[PDB]
RNA sequence: GUCGAAUUUGGGUAUAGGGGCGAAAGACUAAUCGAACCAUCUAGUAGCUGGUUCCUGCCGAAGUUUCCCUCAGGAUAGCAGAAGCUCGUAUCAGUUUUAUGAGGUAAAGCGAAUGAUUAGAGGUUCCGGGGUCGAAAUGACCUUGACCUAUUCUCAAACUUUAAAUAUGUAAGAAGUCCUUGUUACUUAAUUGAACGUGGACAUUUGAAUGAAGAGCUUUUAGUGGGCCAUUUUUGGUAAGCAGAACUGGCGAUGCGGGAUGAACCGAACGUAGAGUUAAGGUGCCGGAAUACACGCUCAUCAGACACCACAAAAGGUGUUAG
RNA sequence: GUGAUUUCUGCCCAGUGCUCUGAAUGUCAAAGUGAAGAAAUUCAACCAAGCGCGGGUAAACGGCGGGAGUAACUAUGACU
RNA sequence: GAAGACAUUGUCAGGUGGGGAGUUUGGCUGGGGCGGCACAUCUGUUAAACGAUAACGCAGAUGUCCUAAGGGGGGCUCAUGGAGAACAGAAAUCUCCAGUAGAACAAAAGGGUAAAAGCCCCCUUGAUUUUGAUUUUCAGUGUGAAUACAAACCAUGAAAGUGUGGCCUAUCGAUCCUUUAGUCCCUCGGAAUUUGAGGCUAGAGGUGCCAGAAAAGUUACCACAGGGAUAACUGGCUUGUGGCAGUCAAGCGUUCAUAGCGACAUUGCUUUUUGAUUCUUCGAUGUCGGCUCUUCCUAUCAUACCGAAGCAGAAUUCGGUAA
RNA sequence: GGUUGCGGCCAUAUCUACCAGAAAGCACCGUUUCCCGUCCGAUCAACUGUAGUUAAGCUGGUAAGAGCCUGACCGAGUAGUGUAGUGGGUGACCAUACGCGAAACUCAGGUGCUGCAAUCU
């Protein structure tokens, strides 16, 4: 006995029962994947402006 | 062996009764009106080449008035894959039985049955299809692995059972003759027809990485560096 | 059997246009991309390095990284009951700025000027775009323009 | 060899012409398409009559062959064999397939069978150009070509001149001046654009204003 | 394929850590050596009544091994491995391609 | 059939289950034999068949994805329920518009490249060959094809200069815009840039429409993994109530009115009653409702009578009716 | 194994078996022998039957074809 | 009397051993078998102009080849056509004009490329070291292949730069075991030293049924669980083929298309043929023919009445009503 | 406005054939000792602006040109196509209703635009 092999019937109906939702934008994305040479500097950059505001607000 | 078979079938001419011929990847199909026409062909094939075969059948009508159930028959023939001039490692038990021949051999004749020759110590041994198929193996290297050599001198030693055999052939590679200095010196069956300055073809075993387990069960030092298949 | 290679079905897609083969023009290389910019993807066929997969042909994302000869675009791709968030590393031939965002940016300067001028003028603004409203009345003159009477024509073959 | 023409009637499958993939196809039944007096000038045969199809159908290569013989055979005997020029417009390129044959459908793709046309509503099959007086022989000649085809087709008297893309009076407007010249079978007209040097080489009657 | 007997690549070895001359030959198996914990466990499991107590491989498919290269930096004698694609023939040293030679004999 | 012996037969005695016995049939071995009977291991195992016990309320599926000696089964995502938790006009939407991308199907084209293809006309021969005049000619006088010149007949799922419709990506602001001059081991010839900042300026016309029984998040678990039908596009096949795909709507899981009858057609989707109104379909009688009104056509010694649907063709006819 | 009487029982020992008052240095376990090492261990020589080699056997299992050429034509149950 | 340190007996070791025991003897599949591989992959097309998409659909390819056919730089222009040059002709070498690629780029097919990615030279090993992120196939797991960076060490080039194998899309493989390089670093647990063994990080030896069992037949003496998810017979859909009917009429029929024979085309009906399919039945619908016996169809062999004839008569042939 | 160096978009910039170029600049052009490359100082290398030219290159103009580029009550609201009906038709296919809308063909015009620096009767 042979089967029925493939279809996509009812697959688009199933999909919309629960939305098809977007993945939520965030203020501040991850620096995973970003140029290492740039990050290396940006770490040291904020340490300075925090210490500048810490010494300012003392 | 198929190109040989296609030539051999024409000489004696067993074909005529076929309706048509079609082809496929690794051979070709023959179609016959009557069942008894196709059996003569297989009996003819049994005569001239090593084979294995079997028949199965398909039913169609089953007429309730007798003398015509109407069956349709299919015979599946397999030629033995070791060709005429291949380089072969035999299995250990098989090699001990057939004359105590060495495991490292060339083929000889490829007739009704397959026959082997040992290029160094001239010797011969036969292998029938029934004995092949029960424990099947494959060739180490084919006709497409041959390499061109140039013969310089032949020193004969002695024996001649039927081919003026055991010639210590001094040879050098065609890619090496011009540039580089290197010489290979090897005993060979090609004694009667070998002359200095002749181009000869052969297997050059020194640079080939095989992957046969039979070959892996060998003596990485009793094995000959160079074997020459034929003149030209 | 089946065949699902990395560039299957791309006979006419990565093709090079008619009378526009050969070297890419220098203004392609002299354009400066920054983190945040919107860019459309369109794979040049001549440059084999840094190429996108056939899916991202015609998609438009945001930049997130910039490096020696490439940019990081970030696209949204849909799969099932969901969107995943996908990170590309394309060379700069296969990319160009979205002119829909550049249209927007210029309107922001227009609207800020309207509000700045409205305070100096004196109250009211109404700075939203209204869609095409239904059209008003008019008196179409017949002065040197009398109506031309027409009727349906009869069938003729001409073959 | 032949199946009934009712089987391969309607345009179902895609255009499947001869190429490097199909390769082997049988020879076309129809071979020569122009008949009558085909070394004739344009001024000789003004009155043009068509045979127009009124159905989206396939006409096989042997439906045209039997139709082309009977139209010619009647027109040759009655009006004489040099009183017309018959032209079969339709060329049969579409190859038909036949499943001539382990099991039935366990492996089933057909062999090539024969060539056929792909005719459309309002398409011209036969075109005949003739003298003014010799109409009734052409109308009755194409009547018997109609029985050899399936479907519905109709005969139409053309308003054009011969095989030209021009009406009865419009050709006579331009032929009186030096604006038309004979090509060989068909015809060439004057062009306002192009080089003025080789517009004077040919068309010697134009550029004069006299006769 | 064909390769040279020598290679000039990155040695790593405290005193090196730069590009240096490596000698090239070919990787050769190494013998099985009993007293290995596999062979001690196997010889116990076979001895007795019960027959063949392990799988025995027959259905082989491939025809060519991959080529591994022992590189020995001539300064520090620090060995380093390196692997190639599958191939039927393989040698090393000379036998170089010439300008444009036709077929002979 | 055989009926004086390789005869028939009582009692005693021997041979026991992978064993016996067998003038050989896999025959016989207590109605049991291609491995007897009895008890126990034993409630042996079964991806396979059959059954599975009270009422009501709310929600409500799947035959599809990947991997498996997988294809009458599982694991995995999916669809479903339940429990909630953080918040409370929320930001979103099987939709439109504005602005801006992507595509090579339909059509078109071939007097555009690629590949097929019917006709003549003008030329060109030191050059694929024949004839005519020849001692030969890189000669003429006739010719049939090759290519050349403008023409002409016809085409392409795996050709193409052009190129739709429908379907498809992104943007239309506070997580924003402008000024002010800080932070750095990154970047620049250059405190120039880059990325995130302090301080100040800009508010409910805060920057298209329409909508919003709230927006978001977590945990956990059932059934299912044989499908089938219909309009349009479609490949295999002569075709099929056939085999295989594409988008949508359905039956499966669904009664009610209509198609006499019917899984899928048309109408319409159901708590319990009264009154009104309609849908699809109808209004001679069966049968609830006009043997209504109006202009015409047709007479048949097989009339004709309502989609899906339960069939009819080429070809004819001084039948009759309009042109 | 064949299956009363009568008359016969053809050619074939390559293959598979069976067998041998035949060859001998090809293969080859465990014990023992030597060498190397601190020892556990490793490496060598030696080596039974069988295997392989050579004869016999078909009232053992079995098997008993083709192809060219022979001064027209003809090619034999001939000859090559 | 014989025989005698041989035999016999005991333990280990090699040979022989269907006499006996245990077990196995893929999957997809228009039934199953044979074949094929659609079983791991690649190009074009099927494929309906985003992406995804089936059939034992169509046209084909893979299990390799390369120290350059890799890296950088330099120097050039190809296929072909035309005009010229002793031997030299359609094909040898030299010179000129035209030449958007009609050439070439290891192999299938599709893209790509002109002071190049093609052809010829100079220099080389970036086909290297350390490990992370991303794309495709997807469960966003593995495998393979690729993208862009980083921290080192190099090649080339005057330099900008370029280079982490092969211009691009294919060219390959877990856990266990063995072994090689590295650390020459951990452990052998009463304490030590040297042999030996084990561990940590990175490769290799392989499973093509390619997410990876170690495997021959037979049953016509047969068994069990199921299957109408599936064959062998009636029925249904289909009608290619068979049978039967028109239409047009080639040739015939001494003159003469149509009294009558009647080819090929073109339009149908039949279910008395055979194919195609698998809807019903596998907890069973008795599977050939003959004998016997009723009834129905007409597509009428005879029997009744007619019309035509190339019907003198006789003897025929063709057609109508009629079962 | 013309030239030169470096360019942007890359035929309205090309191609075939003809015609004109004051200024300056480009160019062709002369030499072989040196660095350098050749079979060949032809190409590339250096030297001289010296001995000579607008004859070529280059720039602009001309052509009912070839091509290429923009339009048009040009073809055409056609071909094609989204949605609808117990619409027609034995079928093949065809009308109608809410919408979107081509290509060839035709005609008409056009034949480089511009950035930085330098330099010119
Ligand atoms: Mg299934
Ligand atoms: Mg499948
Ligand atoms: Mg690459
Ligand atoms: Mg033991
Ligand atoms: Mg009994
Ligand atoms: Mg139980
Ligand atoms: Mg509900
Ligand atoms: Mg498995
Ligand atoms: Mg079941
Ligand atoms: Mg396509
Ligand atoms: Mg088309
Ligand atoms: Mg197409
Ligand atoms: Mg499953
Ligand atoms: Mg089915
Ligand atoms: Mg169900
Ligand atoms: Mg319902
Ligand atoms: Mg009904
Ligand atoms: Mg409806
Ligand atoms: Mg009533
Ligand atoms: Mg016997
Ligand atoms: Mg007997
Ligand atoms: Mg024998
Ligand atoms: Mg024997
Ligand atoms: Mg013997
Ligand atoms: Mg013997
Ligand atoms: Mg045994
Ligand atoms: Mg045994
Ligand atoms: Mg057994
Ligand atoms: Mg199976
Ligand atoms: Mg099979
Ligand atoms: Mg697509
Ligand atoms: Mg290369
Ligand atoms: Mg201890
Ligand atoms: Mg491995
Ligand atoms: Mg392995
Ligand atoms: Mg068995
Ligand atoms: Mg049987
Ligand atoms: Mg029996
Ligand atoms: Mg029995
Ligand atoms: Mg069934
Ligand atoms: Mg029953
Ligand atoms: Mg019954
Ligand atoms: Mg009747
Ligand atoms: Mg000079
Ligand atoms: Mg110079
Ligand atoms: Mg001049
Ligand atoms: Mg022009």
């Amino acid at each position: 006995a042979k089967s029925k092999n493939h279809t996509a019937h009812n697959q688009t109906r199933k999909a919309h029962r629960n939305g098809i939702k977007k993945p939520k934008t965030y203020k501040y994305p991850s620096l995973k994947g970003v140029d290492p040479k740039f990050r290396r500097n940006h770490k040291h950059a904020l340490h300075g402006t925090a210490k500048a505001l810490a010494a300012a607000k003392k | 062996t198929f190109l040989f078979l296609e030539q051999l079938i024409l000489k004696h001419n067993a074909h005529v009764d076929t309706i048509s011929i079609s082809e496929a990847k690794d051979g070709l199909d023959f179609f016959y009106a009557q069942k008894n026409h196709a059996v003569k062909m297989i009996d003819f094939l049994n005569a001239v080449v090593p084979i294995k075969h079997k028949k199965s059948e398909e039913l169609i009508s089953q007429d309730t008035h007798t003398g015509a159930s109407t069956y349709k028959f299919s015979y599946s023939v397999e030629i033995v894959p070791i060709c005429k001039d291949d380089l072969v490692v035999l299995p250990k038990k098989l090699a001990k039985s057939m004359g105590n021949i060495s495991q490292f051999v060339l083929c000889s004749k490829i007739s009704n049955t397959v026959q082997f020759m040992d290029p160094t110590t001239l010797q011969t041994a036969d292998l029938s299809p029934s004995v092949y198929w029960r424990a099947p193996f494959n060739a180490l290297a084919d006709v497409t692995q041959l390499v061109e050599f140039i013969v310089l001198d032949v020193d004969s030693t002695g024996i001649s059972r039927g081919n003026r055999v055991l010639a210590d052939i001094t040879v050098a590679r065609t890619s090496d003759l011009g540039v580089n200095d290197q010489v290979y010196y090897v005993r060979s069956h090609l004694g009667g027809i070998c002359h200095a300055g002749d181009s000869v073809m052969g297997y050059f075993i020194a640079n080939s990485n095989y992957n046969s387990d039979l070959f892996d069960g060998l003596n990485i030092d009793y094995v000959p560096d160079v074997v020459l298949v034929k003149k030209l | 059997g089946k065949s699902h290679g990395y560039r299957s079905r791309t006979r006419y897609m990565f093709q090079r246009d008619f009378r526009k083969h050969g070297a890419v023009h220098l203004s392609t290389y002299l354009k400066v991309y920054k983190v945040g910019d919107i860019v459309d993807i369109k794979a040049n066929g001549s440059i084999q390095k840094g190429m996108p997969h056939k899916f991202y042909q015609g998609k438009t994302g945001v930049v997130y990284n910039v490096t020696k000869s490439s940019v990081g675009v970030i696209i949204n791709k849909m799969v099932g009951n969901r969107y995943l968030e996908k990170r590309l590393n394309l060379r700069v031939e296969h990319i160009k700025h979205s002119k829909c965002r550049q249209e927007f940016l210029e309107r922001v300067k227009a609207n800020a000027a309207k509000r700045a001028e409205a305070k100096a003028q004196g109250v009211a603004v109404q700075l939203k775009r209204q869609p095409a409203q239904p059209r008003e009345s008019r008196i179409v003159s017949t002065e040197g323009n009398v109506p031309q009477t027409l009727a349906p024509v009869p069938y003729e073959t001409f073959i | 060899a032949r199946r009934p023409a009712r089987c391969y009637r309607y345009q179902k499958n895609k255009p499947y012409p001869k190429s490097r993939y199909n390769r082997a196809v049988p020879d076309s039944k129809i071979r020569i398409y122009d008949l009558g007096k085909k070394k004739a000038t344009v001024d000789e045969f003004p009155l043009c009559v068509h045979l127009v199809s009124n159905e989206l159908e396939q006409l096989s290569s042997e439906a045209l062959e039997a139709a082309r013989i009977c139209a010619n055979k009647y027109m040759t005997t009655v009006s004489g064999r040099d009183a017309f020029h018959l032209r079969v417009r339709v060329h049969p390129f579409h190859v038909l397939r036949i499943n001539k044959m382990q099991q039935g459908m366990r492996g089933a793709w057909g062999k090539p069978h024969g060539l056929a046309a792909r005719v459309d509503i309002g398409q011209i099959i036969f075109s005949v150009r003739t003298k003014d007086s010799n109409k009734d022989v052409v109308v009755e000649g194409l009547r018997r070509a109609r029985y050899k085809f399936p479907g519905q087709q109709k005969i139409i008297l053309s308003k054009k001149w011969g095989f030209t893309n021009l009406d009865r009076p419009e050709y006579l407007k331009k032929r009186e001046a030096g604006e038309v010249k004979d090509d060989g079978a068909f015809v060439k007209f004057l062009s306002k654009k192009g080089s003025l040097e080789n517009n004077i080489r040919e068309f010697p009657e134009y550029f004069a204003a006299q006769a | 394929v064909n390769v040279p007997k020598t290679r000039k690549t990155y040695c790593k070895g405290k005193t090196c850590r730069k590009h240096t001359q490596h000698k090239v030959t070919q990787y050769k198996a190494g013998k099985a050596s009993l007293f290995a914990q596999g062979k001690r466990r196997y010889d116990r499991k076979q001895s007795g009544f019960g027959g063949q107590t392990k799988p025995v491989f027959h259905k082989k498919a491939k025809t060519t091994k991959k080529v591994v290269l022992r590189l020995e930096c001539v300064k520090c004698k620090t060995r380093a491995q390196l692997t190639l694609k599958r191939c039927k023939h393989f040698e090393l040293g000379g036998e170089k391609k010439q300008k444009g030679q036709a077929l002979q004999f």
